[PDB]
C-alpha cells in the first residue's frame, strides 16, 4: 500500500514540474526570435 | 552643443546601422557570394 502511495504519486510529478520546463523551452523559441529580428528606431528614442 | 552633436550623429550613423543590418542579413541567407567564387575560378583558368 505504501508503495502505492507514491507511485502514482511521482507519475504526477513526472507528467507536472517536468511538463512546466517544456513551456519554458517555448519561451527559449521566443528567444531565438530576437536572432531573426535586429532592433533599430527604438534607439533614436532613447537616447533622445 | 555636445549632446546636440552626439544626438545629430547618432540619427546620421543609425541609417548606416540599418544599412549594415540589411548586408548582414543578406550574407547570412546565403544569397550573393558565388560571384566572387566564379570570378576568382576564370582568373585561376586564365592563370592556368
Amino acid at each position: 500500500d505504501f508503495h502505492s502511495e507514491y507511485i502514482v504519486s511521482a507519475s504526477n510529478f513526472t507528467s507536472q514540474l517536468s511538463s512546466q520546463v517544456e513551456q519554458f523551452l517555448h519561451r527559449n523559441i521566443q528567444e531565438y526570435l530576437s536572432i531573426l529580428t535586429d532592433p533599430d528606431g527604438k534607439g533614436k528614442e532613447k537616447i533622445a | 552643443k555636445a549632446a546636440s552633436g552626439t544626438t545629430g550623429t547618432y540619427q546620421e550613423w543609425k541609417d548606416k546601422a540599418q544599412n549594415l543590418y540589411q548586408e548582414l542579413l543578406t550574407q547570412e541567407g546565403q544569397a550573393s557570394f558565388q560571384g566572387l567564387k566564379d570570378n576568382v575560378f576564370d582568373g585561376l583558368v586564365r592563370v592556368t
